[PDB]
Formats: C-alpha cells, sequence, structure tokens
C-alpha cells in the first residue's frame, strides 16, 4: 500500500521532469533506501518519518499523505509549496511531529486536525494560512509546542485552548487575531515563552496570567491592548523576559515587577503609563535593559538610582518628561552599556562620575536643557561609538581627549553653546562615520586630520564661525553624502580634491567668503542632489556643476559667476529649484529647461542674459516664480506665459522688451506679482487684466505704455501696490479705482499725460500711505477728501495745472506738494491775491 | 519570513539636524 502512496504524491508535490526526489521511481523498488524518507526500525518495513525541507519544492500537499497510519513525524518545512492543508491528516493519528512551516500554504487550519491527540509538536506557520483559529486545538493534551506565527490567521485566540495544560512553546505573533486574551490560559502551566507580538489583541491583560509559574518569556509587544498593568504578573517568578511596548496602556507601572528576580529585560515603552519609576526597579540586581521611553512618566532620577542593578547593560528614559540633574548615583551601574535619557527635560551639568561608566557604547542626551562643559574625561569612555548631546546649552572647548575615542562613530554636539578650535587630532577617531557640530561658536580652521576619515559619509559644520581654507585633505573622504559648510568664515578657492567626492549628494558652502574659479575636477559630482553656493566670491564658469543629473534644487545666488548658462542644467528633470541671480552670467536662457517637467521656480535676475524668453519653457506647467530683472532681454512678452496656471509672480523688469502687454498673459488667474516696469513695452492696458483677482502689486513703470486706463482695473479688489508712473497715458482718471480699498503701499501715477479732474473717490483709500500725482496735466481743485486721507503720509500734486484755493484739509502738507501748479494758493502757499 | 521572537530591544537612532537645502 505505502509504496504507492509514496510515490502518489511525489506527483503532485513535483510536477515537473526534475526530482529532487529522483530516488522515486519504480526501477528502485526499496522505498527505505530514498532520499528523505526512514521505515521502521523493527522489520515489519512501514514508513515513520518523511523529512523533506530544504528540497525547494514548490508543489501542493495531498490527502494521500493520511494513508500513512504509521507515520510518526511529517516534515514538509521550509520549502515553496502551495495550496491548501489537507484535512485528509485526520487519519494519521499517530503523528507526533507535523512541520509545515516557512512555505506558502493557503486556507483555513482545518478543524479535524482536533482528533490527532497524540501529536507534541505542530508548527504550520509561516504560510498564507487566512482563517480563525479553531477551538478543536484544545483537544490535543499532549502537545508541547504550537506555532502558528507569520501568517494571516484572525480571531481571538480561542479561549478553550486552556485544555492545552502541558504546551512549553505558544507561537502566535504576526497575525491579525483580535478580542481579549483569555483568562483560560492560566490553566497551560507548563507554559514558558508565550508570545503574540505584533497582532491585534484589544482588551485588557487578564491577572489570571500570574498563575504560570514555569513562564520564562513573555511578548505582547505592538498590540493594542489597554489598562493597567496587572501586578499579579510579579507573580510570574521564573520571567526573564517581558515586553508590552507599543499598546495603549495606562496607570502607574506596578511596583511588583521588582519581585521578578530573574527578569533581564523589562520593556515597556510607547504606552501611556503614568507616575513615576517605582525606586524598586532600582535594586533589581539581574535586570540587563529597563527600557520606559516614550510613557507620560514624572518625577526625576532618584539618588537611590543604581542601587544594586549590578548587571544592568541598557537604560532607556528617553521622552519620559523626567526633570532634575543627572544623579552621580548613576555610575555604580558600572557595567552599563548604553544610556538613554534623552528627550527629557533634565538640568545641571554631566557629572563627573559619568565617565566612570566605561563600558559605555552609547550615550544619549540630548534634547534636554544640560548645561556645563563636556568633560575631558570623555577619553575614559573608549568603547563610544555613538555620543549625542544636541540641543542642549553645553559651552566652552571640546576636549582635545576626544582623539583617544577609535571606536567613535557618531558625533552629535550640534544646537549648543560650544567654542574654539575643533581638535587638531580629531581624525584620530578613525570609525567615525557622522559629524554633526552646526549651530555652535566654533572658531579657527578646519582640522586637515578630518581626512582621515574614511568612513565619514556626513559632515556638518554650518552656522559657526570658522575661518582659513577648505582643507584639500577632505577630497580623502570618498564616502561623503552630505557636506555642509555653510554659514561660515571661510575663504580662499574650492580645492580640486573635492572632484575625487564621486558619491557625494549634498554640497552646502553658501554664506562664506570662497573665492576663484570651481576646479574642473567638479564635473566627477554626478550624484549630486542639491547644491548652494549662493553668497560667495566665486568666479569662472559653472560648467563644472552639471556634470550631475537628477539636481533638485541649484542655487549660486549672489556670486561672480561668467559665460554661459550650461544647456546641461536640463538634464535633470527633477529640478524644483534654479537660482543663478546676481552673477555675470551671459547668452540666452536655455531652451533646455523645458525638459525639467518639475521646475516651480526660476530666478535668472541681475546677470547679463540676453534673447528672449524660449518658448519650451511653456512645458514647465509647475512655474509659480519667475524673475529675470535686470537682464538684457529683448522682444514681446511671449503669451505663451498664460499656459502657466500656476505662475504667481512674473518679474521681468529692467530688460529691453518691446511691445505690448498680450491678452493671454491674463489666463495667470494665480499672479499675485506682475512687474514689468524698466523696459520698453508700448501700446494700451488690456481691459482684461481685472482677470488677475489675486494680484498684490501691479508694477508698469519707466515703460512707454500708452490710451486712458480700464475700467476693469477695479476689479483687483486685493492690489495693494500700484506703479504706472514714467508713461504717456492720457485719459481721466477713473471713478471706478475707488474700489480698491486695500491699495497701501503706493499710488504712483508721476510722470503721466492725465487730464481732467482728480476723482473725489480717492479719499476713500483708506489704508493708502502715498499718494503720487505728479508731472500730469490735471485740472481743477483738489477734493479735500485728499487731503484728510487717514493713513496718507506721502502726498505730491506739483508740475500739474490745477488752481483755486486749497480746501483747508491741506494744512501742513508742504507746500512741495504743490509745487509748479500756477494759479493755485491756499494754506501752504501764498495767499489768493 | 519568520521574526524573532524575544528580540533584544534595540535604541531609536536619532538624526542629524538639517533643514536648509
Ligand atoms: C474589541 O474587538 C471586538 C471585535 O472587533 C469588538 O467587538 C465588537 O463589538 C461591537 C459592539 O461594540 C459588536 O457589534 C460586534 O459584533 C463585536 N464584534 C466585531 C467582530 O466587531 C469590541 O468592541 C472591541 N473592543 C474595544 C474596546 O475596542
Ligand atoms: C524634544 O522632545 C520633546 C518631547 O519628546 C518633543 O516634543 C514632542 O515630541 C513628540 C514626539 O516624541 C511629539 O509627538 C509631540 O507633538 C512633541 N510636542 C509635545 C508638546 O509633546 C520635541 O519635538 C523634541 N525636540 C527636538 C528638537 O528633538
Ligand atoms: C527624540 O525625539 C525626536 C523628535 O521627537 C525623535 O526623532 C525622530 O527619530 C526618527 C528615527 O531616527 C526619525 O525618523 C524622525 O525623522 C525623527 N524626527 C521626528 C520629528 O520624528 C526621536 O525618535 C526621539 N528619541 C530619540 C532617542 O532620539
Ligand atoms: C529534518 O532534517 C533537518 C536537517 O536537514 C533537521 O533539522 C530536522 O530536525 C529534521 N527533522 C524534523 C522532524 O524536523
Ligand atoms: C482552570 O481555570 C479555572 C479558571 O477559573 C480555574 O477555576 C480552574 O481551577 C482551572 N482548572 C483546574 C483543574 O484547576
Ligand atoms: C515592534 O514594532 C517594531 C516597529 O514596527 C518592530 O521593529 C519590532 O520588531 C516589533 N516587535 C518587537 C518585539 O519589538
Ligand atoms: C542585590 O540583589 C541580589 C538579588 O539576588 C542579592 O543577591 C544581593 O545581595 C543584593 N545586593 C544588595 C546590596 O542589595
Ligand atoms: C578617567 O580617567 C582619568 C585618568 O586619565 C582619571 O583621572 C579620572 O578619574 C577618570 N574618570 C573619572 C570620572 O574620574
Ligand atoms: C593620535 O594620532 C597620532 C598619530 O598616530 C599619535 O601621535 C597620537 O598619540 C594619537 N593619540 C592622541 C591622543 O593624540
Ligand atoms: C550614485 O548613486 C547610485 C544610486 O544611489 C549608486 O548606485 C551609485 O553607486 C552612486 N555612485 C557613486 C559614484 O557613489
Ligand atoms: C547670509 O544669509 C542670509 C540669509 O537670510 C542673507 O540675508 C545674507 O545676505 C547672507 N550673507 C551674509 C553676509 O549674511
Ligand atoms: C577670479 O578670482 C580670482 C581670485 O584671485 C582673480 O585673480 C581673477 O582675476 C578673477 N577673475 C574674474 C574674471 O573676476
Ligand atoms: C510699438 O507699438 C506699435 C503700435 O502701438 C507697433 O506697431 C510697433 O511695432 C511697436 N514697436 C516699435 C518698435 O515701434
Ligand atoms: C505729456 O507730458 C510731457 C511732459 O514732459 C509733455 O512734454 C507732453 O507735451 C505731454 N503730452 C501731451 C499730449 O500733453
Ligand atoms: C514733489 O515733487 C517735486 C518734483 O516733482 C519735488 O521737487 C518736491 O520736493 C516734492 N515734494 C515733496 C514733499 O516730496
Amino acid at each position: 500500500l505505502q509504496t504507492l502512496l509514496e510515490v502518489k504524491k511525489s506527483l503532485v508535490t513535483n510536477p515537473q521532469e526534475d526530482d529532487p526526489l529522483r530516488q522515486w521511481n519504480s526501477d528502485n523498488i526499496n522505498y527505505c533506501s530514498w532520499t528523505g524518507v526512514t521505515c521502521d526500525n523493527t522489520g515489519l518495513f512501514r514508513v515513520i518519518a518523511l523529512n523533506l525541507t530544504g528540497l525547494g519544492l514548490t508543489g501542493s500537499i495531498s490527502p494521500w499523505f493520511g494513508r500513512f497510519d504509521n507515520l510518526i513525524h511529517l516534515d514538509l518545512s521550509s520549502n515553496n509549496l502551495v495550496g491548501p492543508i489537507p484535512t485528509a491528516l485526520s487519519n494519521l493519528t499517530s503523528l507526533e511531529s507535523l512541520f509545515l512551516f516557512s512555505n506558502q500554504l493557503t486556507g483555513e487550519i482545518p478543524s479535524q486536525l482536533g482528533s490527532l491527540v497524540n501529536i507534541r509538536s505542530l508548527r504550520i506557520g509561516d504560510n498564507e494560512l487566512v482563517g480563525d483559529i479553531p477551538e478543536t486545538l484544545g483537544n490535543l493534551v499532549n502537545l508541547q509546542m504550537l506555532a502558528l506565527a507569520s501568517c494571516r490567521l484572525t480571531g481571538p485566540i480561542p479561549s478553550q485552548l486552556g485544555r492545552l495544560v502541558r504546551v512549553q512553546s505558544l507561537i502566535l505573533q504576526d497575525n491579525y487575531l483580535e478580542g481579549p486574551i483569555p483568562a483560560e490560559l492560566g490553566n497551560c502551566s507548563d507554559l514558558t515563552v508565550f508570545t503574540a507580538a505584533e497582532n491585534m489583541l484589544n482588551g485588557t491583560i487578564p491577572a489570571e496570567l500570574g498563575r504560570l509559574e514555569n513562564l520564562e518569556i513573555l511578548n505582547l509587544a505592538n498590540n493594542s491592548l489597554t489598562g493597567e498593568i496587572p501586578s499579579q504578573l510579579g507573580e510570574m517568578s521564573q520571567l526573564q523576559y517581558l515586553s508590552l511596548m507599543a499598546n495603549q496602556l495606562q496607570g502607574l507601572i506596578p511596583k511588583s515587577l521588582a519581585d521578578l528576580g530573574n527578569l533581564q529585560t523589562l520593556d515597556l515603552s510607547a504606552n501611556n503609563l503614568t507616575g513615576e519609576i517605582p525606586e524598586e526597579f532600582w535594586n533589581m540586581s539581574q535586570l540587563l535593559d529597563l527600557v520606559l521611553a516614550n510613557n507620560h512618566l514624572s518625577g526625576s532620577l532618584p539618588k537611590s538610582i543604581c542601587s544594586n542593578n549590578t548587571n544592568l547593560e541598557q537604560l532607556v528614559l528617553s521622552g519620559t518628561q523626567l526633570s532634575g540633574e543627572i544623579p552621580v548615583e548613576l555610575s555604580k551601574c558600572q557595567s552599563l552599556k548604553q544610556l538613554d535619557l534623552s528627550n527629557n527635560s533634565l538640568a545641571g551639568s554631566i557629572p563627573e562620575a559619568l565617565f566612570e561608566l566605561v563600558e559605555l557604547t552609547d550615550l544619549y542626551l540630548h534634547n534636554n536643557t544640560l548645561e556645563g562643559t563636556l568633560s575631558p574625561s570623555i577619553s575614559n569612555l573608549t568603547n563610544l561609538q555613538w555620543l549625542v548631546l544636541y540641543h542642549n546649552n553645553l559651552e566652552g572647548k571640546l576636549p582635545k581627549e576626544i582623539s583617544a575615542l577609535r571606536k567613535l562613530e557618531v558625533l552629535f554636539l550640534y544646537e549648543n553653546r560650544f567654542s574654539g578650535e575643533i581638535p587638531q587630532e580629531i581624525g584620530n577617531c578613525t570609525s567615525l562615520k557622522m559629524i554633526d557640530m552646526f549651530g555652535n561658536h566654533f572658531e579657527g580652521e578646519i582640522p586637515p586630520s578630518i581626512g582621515r576619515l574614511k568612513e565619514l559619509n556626513l559632515l556638518h559644520l554650518r552656522q559657526n564661525e570658522l575661518v582659513g581654507g577648505l582643507p584639500a585633505s577632505l577630497g580623502n573622504c570618498h564616502q561623503l553624502n552630505i557636506l555642509d559648510l555653510a554659514d561660515n568664515q571661510l575663504s580662499g578657492s574650492i580645492p580640486s580634491s573635492f572632484g575625487f567626492l564621486k558619491g557625494l549628494e549634498q554640497l552646502m558652502l553658501y554664506n562664506n567668503s570662497l573665492q576663484g574659479n570651481l576646479p574642473d575636477s567638479l564635473i566627477s559630482l554626478r550624484n549630486l542632489t542639491r547644491i548652494n553656493l549662493s553668497h560667495n566670491r566665486l568666479n569662472g564658469t559653472i560648467h563644472p556643476l552639471c556634470g550631475s543629473s537628477s539636481y533638485l534644487s541649484f542655487d549660486v545666488t549672489n556670486n561672480g559667476f561668467e559665460d554661459e548658462i550650461p544647456l546641461e542644467l536640463g538634464n535633470s528633470q527633477n529640478l524644483d529649484r534654479l537660482r543663478l541671480g546676481k552673477n555675470q552670467l551671459t547668452g540666452k536662457i536655455p531652451w533646455t529647461l523645458g525638459k525639467i517637467r518639475e521646475l516651480s521656480l526660476l530666478d535668472m535676475s541681475s546677470n547679463a542674459l540676453t534673447g528672449t524668453i524660449p518658448l519650451q519653457l511653456v512645458l514647465c506647467k509647475k512655474l509659480t516664480h519667475i524673475d529675470l530683472n535686470n537682464n538684457f532681454l529683448s522682444g514681446p512678452i511671449p503669451p505663451w506665459l498664460g499656459k502657466l496656471s500656476q505662475l504667481g509672480e512674473l518679474k521681468l523688469s529692467s530688460n529691453q522688451f518691446v511691445e505690448s502687454l498680450p491678452t493671454e498673459l491674463f489666463n495667470c488667474t494665480k499672479l499675485l506679482v506682475l512687474s514689468l516696469d524698466g523696459n520698453s513695452l508700448n501700446g494700451s492696458i488690456p481691459q482684461e487684466i481685472g482677470n488677475l483677482g489675486a494680484l498684490n502689486v501691479l508694477n508698469l513703470d519707466k515703460n512707454q505704455f500708452s490710451g486712458s486706463l480700464p475700467q476693469a482695473m477695479g476689479k483687483l479688489s486685493k492690489l495693494y501696490e500700484l506703479r504706472l508712473s514714467r508713461n504717456s497715458l492720457t485719459g481721466e482718471i477713473p471713478v471706478e479705482i475707488g474700489q480698491l480699498q486695500d491699495l497701501q503701499s503706493a499710488l504712483d501715477l508721476s510722470y503721466n499725460n492725465f487730464t481732467g479732474d482728480i476723482p473725489s473717490t480717492i479719499g476713500t483709500l483708506s489704508k493708502l500711505e502715498t499718494l503720487d500725482l505728479s508731472h500730469n496735466q490735471l485740472t481743477g481743485e483738489v477734493p479735500g477728501s485728499v487731503g484728510d486721507m487717514k493713513s496718507l503720509g506721502y502726498l505730491n500734486v506739483s508740475f500739474n495745472n490745477l488752481g483755486g484755493k486749497l480746501k483747508k484739509q491741506f494744512s501742513r502738507w508742504p507746500a512741495d506738494s504743490f509745487l509748479g501748479n500756477t494759479g493755485l494758493c491756499g494754506s501752504p502757499l501764498s495767499r489768493c491775491n | 519570513d519568520y521574526g524573532h521572537s524575544s528580540p533584544k530591544p534595540k535604541l531609536v537612532r536619532p538624526p542629524f539636524k538639517l533643514i536648509p537645502n
């Protein structure tokens, strides 16, 4: 019977020519010799155990397996098998091991597995099984191990699972099981490891779990249990590991947990626990890991601390709202490797005793209020790899002893008040991968020793007071991703050795005094992502920076860069922000910016660019800001700018643009600043400009506009600055203008050819601070409301053709405000003869 | 694949300051 059955499923477990089970053919007919099979040792033949794991099988499990009434160990683990678990294994009552783990199995766990009461270990996890856990599993009273982890199983933990009196390991983590944890598991009394981590248990932890005298491991992390931690769990005296992290637990931490004499790790981080840390914990000799971070605890470290914590390796109390100073008593925990007190409200100095903790690898004191100095005793922590002190108010020089730390990897001192030189021996800390000292008051040169730090991937010295050159030695730090020396006082040229930083993604050098050409070697930096060289004294061409594609932001504002803008900037499709302002660049704007789909802010102001705006930039639909001021650009304002629906600020002033304003432009309904002053635009102003309802600033000065002023300009209700001076406008000023209630900064109509009366409605301009109508041809008398203007500070109406006795509102405006008007007499001027 | 059944508590690793870009 059974040698038919053995070759039967080799058909279903391998639907293929190639057989890892090659030995299973009727040609070698003694099946006991075959790979993976074991026959009875008693001479009656038949199969007792099958071991097929690590074979790489990709097929299915079949009901013919159930035919073996003498199978005791079935192991199909750690293959890639597919399909359901056959309920036909119902029939193999003789089975004592069932291992299906680490496959790709599907379906629910069969109800009928409950009839295998002589089973001892069941492992079917690391599969994609989908059902609720069947309550029949409680029948398997002989079971010592049950693993259902890392699948897709649902529903409550069956409470009629407490019948499994003799189970030693219960493994349910990494599923979707939900509801309360049953009190009935108190009756599983040889239980020693129990994990239901990474599930959805939503009850409170039953106190009946204190019942389990032999429990050594308890792990319910990453769940959603609520309530207070039962003090009855102090009764679990064989326990070594407790984690309840990442739940929604409430209340004060129970004081009994010190009664767990064998406890090696206690983790209750990431809950809503409160109260103080029970001082009983400081008497827990055998504890290794105490982590209580991110709980709304209260109070401060008592001087009882480390009273009897001889074995403690890791103490984590960050984000626990602790107050007070660091205890000198904490140096009694001489064994301690990792101390984390960050993200608290600690004060005072760092105690000199804490450099007695010579086994420390990690010291976290950041984001407190600590003051004082960093002691040269830091050399004693010779094993330290992460030293993290940022966002404190530490001061003074930085110890030259920091150079004894040959295993140091991370040095975070930023946002303190440190001062003086960086230690010239800093390069002795060869292991260093990240150095951040931003925001201090470090002075003097950057240590050339830093070029010893081959592992260095981050260097950040920004916002200090450092002086002198950029050290060529830094070109030896080949693994640098971010180099940021901005906001200093650095001088000299960039050294051509920086071309050796082939993996560098961010280069920030802005706000310094760097000078001279960029070295041609920077072309090798083809992984660059963000550059900012702004506000320096660099010259030569920017071509060496465009060896990289994949820029996100490229800033060189305010330098002395010369020649043409490289068309290669187009290579960075994802360039969000391009700033070349305040340089000496020449030639036309490059068409290839049209390749930059992601361009949003373009600034080329204050260069010597010539030509026109390339049509291809219509492709940059995300543009919100264009700044081309103070160039030598020519030709019309291109109507395709209206296709930039997102354009909020268009600055084209002090160029040589030369014709009429296109109607298309006013499809840019999101414009807030349109300034085109200082060009040579001609023609009239279009009615459709009122289409710009959001517009805040309109400045058309020092062009040569013509004709009358549109009635639609009263539509710009949000406009606070209006400048149209030094044009040739010809009409009378519209009564519709009084609708611009938000005008504040200026209303400048000077040096035009306006005629008629000044409209009485201008006095309606409640918030306008400056009104200039000088050098026109306006007539009549000034309406007096204009003199009373509540917010007005400057008034000039000189060089018009007005007359009469000035209404008495105009006292203490100066005579200079009414100059050149023959035939005007009044309060500030001469008497009416 | 399977996860550890009682892992040793590991420290968070805190950030370097940056926001300029
Ligand atoms: C814990 O989870 C269960 C299951 O999701 C919730 O039980 C449901 O309760 C509502 C009433 O509030 C019933 O209408 C449903 O039939 C119950 N079952 C299901 C599957 O939804 C229970 O409310 C949850 N408790 C907490 C505190 O969140
Ligand atoms: C310094 O630590 C405090 C407390 O940990 C931080 O403030 C809170 O941080 C948490 C994250 O752990 C946020 O969920 C809260 O919204 C923050 N505010 C409050 C009032 O709790 C703070 O961000 C940290 N600052 C620095 C510079 O690291
Ligand atoms: C201290 O507080 C900060 C801010 O609340 C936490 O910093 C976050 O850390 C993670 C992991 O490095 C990062 O993904 C985040 O970007 C950081 N900032 C924020 C705002 O989340 C930090 O986890 C807390 N704990 C420690 C030990 O530093
Ligand atoms: C099957 O073989 C592996 C080694 O190939 C072994 O670790 C395992 O314990 C064996 N038996 C069972 C029942 O897993
Ligand atoms: C099983 O647990 C219940 C929980 O109330 C308890 O009363 C009972 O004593 C336990 N079974 C045995 C045999 O003790
Ligand atoms: C808890 O959650 C974190 C983050 O999701 C995970 O890395 C960890 O392995 C989970 N389990 C435990 C026991 O910490
Ligand atoms: C510390 O606790 C352990 C617990 O086994 C005990 O043996 C030792 O005597 C205690 N020492 C002090 C000083 O309390
Ligand atoms: C650190 O070592 C020095 C020896 O150079 C010693 O004088 C000092 O006492 C040690 N640490 C403390 C905290 O005293
Ligand atoms: C640092 O490195 C130099 C060069 O090997 C060496 O002379 C010095 O003694 C080292 N240690 C210190 C603490 O300076
Ligand atoms: C550039 O970045 C890519 C992707 O991050 C990486 O695969 C490549 O090795 C990097 N090149 C250098 C020279 O660092
Ligand atoms: C430094 O950067 C600031 C940023 O606001 C800028 O205003 C300034 O012009 C730059 N240069 C100096 C010398 O401060
Ligand atoms: C560029 O800067 C260097 C710095 O010494 C200077 O010698 C050179 O004349 C400058 N060239 C231009 C065109 O400004
Ligand atoms: C100025 O405007 C007129 C019409 O207003 C137009 O015909 C002319 O081409 C424009 N430019 C020059 C340089 O005349
Ligand atoms: C416009 O004003 C100027 C002021 O310089 C004047 O010379 C010119 O004749 C005026 N034009 C008209 C049509 O009044
Ligand atoms: C008004 O403008 C004229 C030039 O048009 C100037 O001479 C006079 O001083 C100005 N008055 C004031 C008060 O600014």
